[PDB]
């Protein structure tokens, strides 16, 4: 009999592979400071890294990659890629970004004002956004072209910022004139091997994409929360504004002639591997006292090019919720029964 | 990779290697503490004695 | 030449001592006797040995040591060992009974009882020096006495020999060898009274020596004497640069300068190899870029961490036996590569390092191999930190519920001292945490 | 810390006390004469810790045996090892206590106190470093309940800085002389619970139900409940006998099993135990010794360890073994069954190993629980108390003797607290 202990009860999917434990028998919960566990299920922040591996008679398993939120949180993202000798400025599918501290409480200002004299009689389009490296749940992005009406946003706010280039030209979704983005979620295990899930979701804009009303950012930066707020035309086409793979894959051969596998998701898991390989030596747990794996939910933008950008990496994402029972029984399958057996074929893509 | 500060003798060598440069309580308040402490203790078997008295 | 006077506290600093100086006197040729033929100069000099050994006008070579403890059984057993003429009556002070597993016990109740005899036999041996430059303490964390009177001894030192410097060898508290559930109450108490008083602290946990006798020397339930026989080679590499010719580390100031930058963060991580099993028949010699890179694995270390999610203060690596420095720097250039080496921004990436051509000496009939090239790393990094948070965690635990704590009170010690020892203890992780990470 | 003072009060006291010393003297060598005839130094090396040494190689216990009637005492001096004790160490009355607690601790016992007192003193002023008193008694009785209790805080009084253990025998209707038994172990029990710094909890309760239900006995009698006794003393006792590095000492010991001062009352068990007879010569293993050592069935205390947290356990292993099996088992018993230890005391399971087996078998082992199940155990007492009690019952022969009901109401709110204690930090 195995055992496991649960420090974060927040988390949708990993109360669900909780909930999966338990029904197969073979697993008994205990209390979140018994340290004789063989799985943690730990917490979101701080957690205790450090007292793991530390237990006789016991292999450790944790749910998270220590040192993984260098691609999870927005201003520790655009450091490591600008600062690797794997990825450098040497990266044609991520957004310009500077990352901008407030002239309160190292930064990047006079650069990017300086690389700021580019567009302004470039007479390109000077449009940039400005996000939290923890804003408030879905609020507190401001995106204008006016240069000096973002330097002065982000020292209006009592946290670090990151003013990232906005896609002027999105790919648009017909019938409707919409903008999406691209949720696809990473499995990596202890071994790790990198498991991109089979299936993955479209966060679709519920209003036509509006290159005027920029105050009104409602159908940019579409989350499936607020967009349920302020939309007034809430999923004509599909429930919860999410469009999944099968049925995008025929709007694409539709209206693009092309494929969803042809090169959209080429470019993606050329992404994935560049990103998690990049972090590799620094987080792997081969040789490690415990082992971790880590649930990964990568952001990504598509343009009329057909080219992938990415926007975020998230630590600790929710699922679909058609794909819950099917995504967290996988994470069981190939991350935990993996390290800790019981007594086909899989859902994912080795990487 | 500068090597600076070589030093050899018969025993054997010693050198730095660089790769990149940067970018109290007197004794007498010792014996007050003690002496608190032991005062502590004997309160406290005073207090014992005195129970086991009743 | 500057002496050192050695200190070793408890049963854990009484045996750990044994080890290091039966290896120091193989080391240096000095027979058990006393007598070191080699050593031309009879009944005085001022050679690099010395540092550790006095002389008599007979030609004994006798240890600068103190062995203290609060029961005489173990220290017992040296006066009536294989070096029992080593040292005399002097340098062996012993108790009638003994902490009880209680720092307040070890600190309060029977240190204040002992603690000026313990500093006179240490005063004769620092009045036959001519320029002592400070003392090594060799003690448990989770002993009653390695704990309570160490503390106690620590703070009396600082009173009087203001300016010499402490060092420390501290066993850190394993379950799979530990005596006492009390023992992190005892390591917190211990560590945030004698934090102030020590300029460089050597922390060896026992669960790393423990696993590293079963993984590498094929050993399946480690005693006492074997985890001591590797714990003494490791403060034999660090002792090394003062008991011999060389340049690096050839004073206890040096250690502090070297590695520890900031007072309260002085607690270097060491990690060493090879260990090798004396069993093992066919064995291939490691070279000097596998020894290196095997200073890297947490399995290798003295503390099980993880440095890779931490920053590095400062780097000295000091080797043993058949190493030249073209193959050092080969080595760190290749490994610089391949890990995660990261300094803080306000100290230079870069490594001090020592070469004593002698291989190491191992005990005949003991566990490890002959080697023709071993090292021993010390870094300074804030991943250490780790092994507070453990040890903290305990403490909670306990604490909240006052678990044991009338034990401590009963002693004389008020409950206020386990929170502020707590606190500073906080404040210990606090510091390490600003140093090591960026927000 | 080297020298224990032996004391036995009363029948069951003297009974399980001499038979303790039988079992010890064997194993370490010593013949009834007092002569040493063994092959090992191993025998020798802390000897001094229960015997004292005289003129001849004459190896003395430093045993202290204390009666209100000579019976007992008379029958020790014509048993086995009867030779053995000091002569002058034999304290004894004419009256006897008649099964009453106020006898023993107010009348009759006082007179007899002070000449115990003298050879405790004598005893003590011999002692290099003395570490405290062991005491054998039962508490359903008058002379080992009442003049007992008294003994330990006269003790007390005179060595205040020394540790006090004793080895109480609790009273049970299974295995019942009287129906005074809970008034007597009601009022001994609040002695105990303010007195002692370690109290073995033996249960003729259990052990009656354990020579039944295991050992397959129809008619269980006292010699075999003592040879349980007597086998669970030596192991108990293993650690301060022998040389070893955990709780070698009677503080030590103390400091490991008792995280707050009232809750002191422990749980002993021994292994093997097994019935007849295709189960005499077989070889036994550590897996065995580990999970029997560890069943509920198998505690000398009758409670149910299931119902309860663990919040101290100390293990001693004896024979020649593989220590690497030793940890294996002892870290599965924990890790498979953690709910039962409690998670605010870390690594509260401690192991110690001895290479002297006990005699008669290759291996053996001897648990020592704290856990909040032996509130069942007040518990049941209590009842049988209260039951008395509440229409003021066999009260004259205490009133008469001076007591008030008071005194009685006192006790029980006392041993009720204890239970309640134990009952926080079971949902603690
Ligand atoms: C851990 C402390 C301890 C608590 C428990 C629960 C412990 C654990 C284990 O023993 C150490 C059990 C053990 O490993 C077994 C499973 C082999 C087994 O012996 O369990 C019992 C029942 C069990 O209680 C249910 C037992 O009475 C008991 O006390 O168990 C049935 C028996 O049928 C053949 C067999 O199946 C109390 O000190
Ligand atoms: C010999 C014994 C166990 C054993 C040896 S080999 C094996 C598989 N089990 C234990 C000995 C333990 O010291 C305790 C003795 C307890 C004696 C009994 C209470 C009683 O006096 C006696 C008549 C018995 O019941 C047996 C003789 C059957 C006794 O062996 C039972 C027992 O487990 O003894
Ligand atoms: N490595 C090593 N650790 C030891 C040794 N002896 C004891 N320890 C460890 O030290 C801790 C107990 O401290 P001790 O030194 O034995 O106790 P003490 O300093 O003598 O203090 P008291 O006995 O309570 O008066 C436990 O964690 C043991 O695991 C030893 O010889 N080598
Ligand atoms: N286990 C055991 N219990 C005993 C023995 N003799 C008496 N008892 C128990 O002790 C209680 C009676 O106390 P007893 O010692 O006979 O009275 P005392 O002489 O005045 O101390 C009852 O609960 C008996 O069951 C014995 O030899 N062994
Ligand atoms: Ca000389
Ligand atoms: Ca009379
Ligand atoms: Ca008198
Ligand atoms: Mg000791
Ligand atoms: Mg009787």
């Amino acid at each position: 009999m195995y055992t496991f202990v649960v420090r974060d009860e927040n988390s949708s999917v990993y109360a669900e592979v909780s909930r999966l434990l338990l029904a197969t028998g073979q697993w008994k919960r205990l209390r979140k400071d018994n340290p004789r566990f063989n799985l943690m299920l730990g917490e979101r922040n701080r957690l205790p890294f450090g007292r793991l591996g530390h237990e006789p008679g016991l292999v450790q398993l944790v749910n998270y990659y220590r040192g993984a939120d260098k691609l999870c949180r927005k201003a520790s993202l655009v450091k490591l890629i600008k600062t690797s000798p794997e990825l450098s400025e040497s990266c044609t599918w991520f957004p310009e970004s500077y990352v901008i501290y407030p002239t309160n409480l190292t930064d990047e200002r006079e650069v990017f004002l300086a690389a700021y004299n580019r567009r302004r009689e470039g007479r390109e389009g000077n449009v940039w956004i400005a996000k939290s490296s923890a804003g408030a749940k879905g609020e507190g992005i401001l995106i204008s072209s006016e240069a000096s009406e973002l330097l002065d946003f982000i020292d209006e706010q009592g946290q670090v910022h990151v003013i990232q280039k906005y896609l002027e030209k999105p790919l648009l979704l017909e019938p409707g004139h919409r903008k999406f983005d691209i949720r696809s979620w990473v499995l990596v295990d202890h071994l790790y091997n990198i498991y991109l899930y089979r299936e993955g979701v479209l966060r679709t804009s519920s209003e036509p994409y509006n290159s005027a009303n920029f105050q009104d950012k409602t159908c940019h930066l579409t989350n499936h929360c607020i967009q349920k707020e302020y939309s007034k035309n809430y999923g004509r086409y599909e429930e919860g504004n999410e469009m999944f793979f099968e049925e995008f894959n025929q709007y694409l051969m539709d209206a693009l002639n092309t494929t969803l596998e042809n090169s959209i998701l080429l470019q993606i898991k050329h992404i994935i591997r560049s990103c998690l390989m990049c972090i590799e030596p620094a987080i792997s747990t081969k040789h490690l006292h415990y082992q971790s794996f880590q649930l990964f939910g990568f952001d990504f933008m598509v343009d009329e090019e057909l080219k992938v950008w990415l926007i975020e990496v998230n630590g600790a994402p929710a699922c679909a919720q058609k794909l819950y029972a099917e995504l967290c029984q996988g994470i069981v399958d190939v991350a935990i029964s993996s390290v800790f057996p019981l007594a086909p074929t899989s859902i994912f893509i080795k990487l | 990779m500068e090597v600076i500060e070589l030093n050899k003798c018969t025993s054997g060598q010693s050198f730095e290697v660089i790769l990149k440069p940067p970018s109290d309580p007197s004794l007498e308040e010792i014996q007050k503490k003690l002496e608190a402490a032991e005062e502590r203790r004997k309160y406290q078997e005073a207090e014992l004695l005195k129970h086991l008295a009743e | 030449m500057r002496e050192c006077i050695s200190i070793h506290v408890g049963q854990a600093g009484v045996q750990i001592g044994n080890a290091c100086w039966e290896l120091y006197c193989l080391e240096h040729g000095i027979q058990p006797d006393g007598q070191m033929p080699s050593d031309k100069t009879i009944g005085g000099g001022d050679d690099s040995f010395n540092t550790f050994f006095s002389e008599t006008g007979a030609g004994k070579h006798v240890p600068r040591a103190v062995f203290v403890d609060l029961e005489p059984t173990v220290i017992d057993e040296v006066r009536t060992g294989t070096y029992r003429q080593l040292f005399h009556p002097e340098q062996l002070i012993t108790g009638k009974e003994d902490a009880a597993n209680n720092y307040a016990r070890g600190h309060y109740t029977i240190g204040k009882e002992i603690i000026d005899l313990v500093l006179d036999r240490i005063r004769k041996l620092a009045d036959q020096c001519t320029g002592l430059q400070g003392f090594l303490v060799f003690h448990s964390f989770g002993g009653g006495t390695g704990s309570g009177f160490t503390s106690l001894l620590m703070e009396r030192l600082s009173v009087d020999y203001g300016k010499k410097s402490k060092l420390e060898f501290s066993i850190y508290p394993a379950p799979q060898v530990s005596t006492a559930v009390v023992e992190p109450y005892n390591s917190i108490l211990t560590t945030h009274t004698t934090l102030e008083h020590s300029d460089c602290a050597f922390m060896v946990d026992n669960e790393a020596i423990y696993d590293i006798c079963r993984r590498n020397l094929d050993i399946e339930r480690p005693t006492y004497t074997n985890l001591n026989r590797l714990i003494s080679q490791i403060v034999s590499s660090i002792t090394a640069s003062l008991r011999f010719d060389g340049a690096l580390n050839v004073d206890l100031t040096e250690f502090q300068t070297n590695l520890v930058p900031y007072p309260r963060i002085h607690f270097p991580l060491a990690t060493y190899a090879p260990v090798i099993s004396a069993e093992k028949a066919y064995h291939e010699q490691l070279s000097v870029a596998e020894i290196t890179n095997a200073c890297f694995e947490p399995a290798n270390q003295m503390v099980k961490c993880d440095p890779r999610h931490g920053k590095y203060m400062a780097c000295c690596l000091l080797y043993r036996g058949d190493v030249v420095p073209k193959d050092v720097n080969a080595a760190i250039a290749t490994i610089k590569t391949k890990r995660s080496i990261q300094f803080v921004d306000w100290c230079p990436t870069g490594f001090k390092v020592g070469i004593n051509y002698q291989p190491p000496t191992v005990v005949p009939g003991g566990d490890l191999a002959k080697v023709q090239r071993a090292v021993c790393m010390l870094s300074n990094t804030t991943a250490i930190a780790e092994a507070w948070a453990r040890l903290d965690h305990k403490f909670d635990l306990m604490y909240a519920k006052r678990a044991f704590v009338h034990w401590y009170v009963g002693e004389g010690m008020e409950e206020g001292e386990f929170s502020e020892a707590r606190e500073d203890m906080a404040a210990l992780e606090k510091d390490y945490e600003e140093v090591g990470v960026d927000s | 810390m080297r020298e224990i003072v032996h004391i036995q009060a009363g029948q069951c006291g003297n009974q399980i006390g001499a038979k303790f010393w039988e079992v010890i003297s064997d194993e370490h060598g010593i013949d009834p004469t007092g002569s040493y005839h063994g092959d090992s130094d191993l025998q020798l090396e802390r000897i001094n810790v229960y015997y004292n040494e005289a003129t001849g190689n004459k190896y003395v216990p430093r045993a202290i045996l204390v009666d209100l009637e000579p019976g007992t005492m008379d029958s020790v001096r014509s048993g086995p090892f009867g030779q053995i004790f000091r002569p002058d160490n034999f304290v004894f009355g004419q009256s006897g206590a008649g099964n009453n607690w106020a006898k023993g601790h107010y009348t009759e016992g006082a007179e007899l106190v002070d000449s115990v007192l003298d050879v405790v003193r004598k005893e003590s002023e011999s002692c290099d470093c003395l570490q405290g008193f062991q005491l054998t008694h039962s508490l359903g009785g008058g002379t080992g309940s009442g003049m007992g209790t008294l003994l330990i805080s006269k003790i007390r009084e005179e060595y205040p800085d020394r540790i006090m253990n004793t080895f109480s025998v609790m009273p049970s209707p299974k295995v019942s002389d009287t129906v005074v038994e809970p008034y007597n172990a009601t009022l001994s029990v609040h002695q105990l619970v303010e007195n002692t710094d370690e109290t073995y909890c033996i249960d003729n309760e259990a052990l009656y139900d354990i020579c039944f239900r295991t050992l397959k006995l129809t008619t269980p009698t006292y010699g075999d409940l003592n040879h349980l006794v007597s086998a669970t003393m030596s192991g108990v006792t293993t650690c301060l006998r022998f040389p070893g590095q955990l709780n070698a000492d009677l503080r030590k010991l103390a400091v490991n099993m008792v995280p707050f001062p009232r809750l002191h009352f422990f749980m002993p068990g021994f292994a093997p135990l097994t019935s007849r007879g295709s189960q005499q010569y077989r070889a036994l293993t550590v897996p065995e010794l580990t999970q029997q050592m560890f069943d509920s069935k198998n505690m000398m205390a009758a409670c149910d360890p299931r119902h309860g947290r663990y919040l101290t356990v100390a293990a001693i292993f004896r024979g020649r073994m593989s220590m690497k099996e030793v940890d294996e088992q002892m870290l599965n018993v924990q890790n498979k069954n953690s709910s039962y230890f409690v998670e605010w005391i870390p690594n509260n399971v401690k192991t110690a190993v001895c290479d002297i087996p006990p005699r008669g078998l290759k291996m053996s082992a001897t648990f020592i629980g704290n856990s909040t199940a032996i509130q069942e155990l007040f518990k049941r007492i209590s009842e049988q108390f209260t039951a008395m009690f509440r229409r003021k019952a066999f009260l004259h022969w205490y009133t008469g003797e001076g007591m008030d009901e008071m005194e009685f109401t006192e006790a029980e709110s006392n041993m009720n607290d204890l239970v309640s204690e134990y009952q926080q930090y079971q949902d603690a």
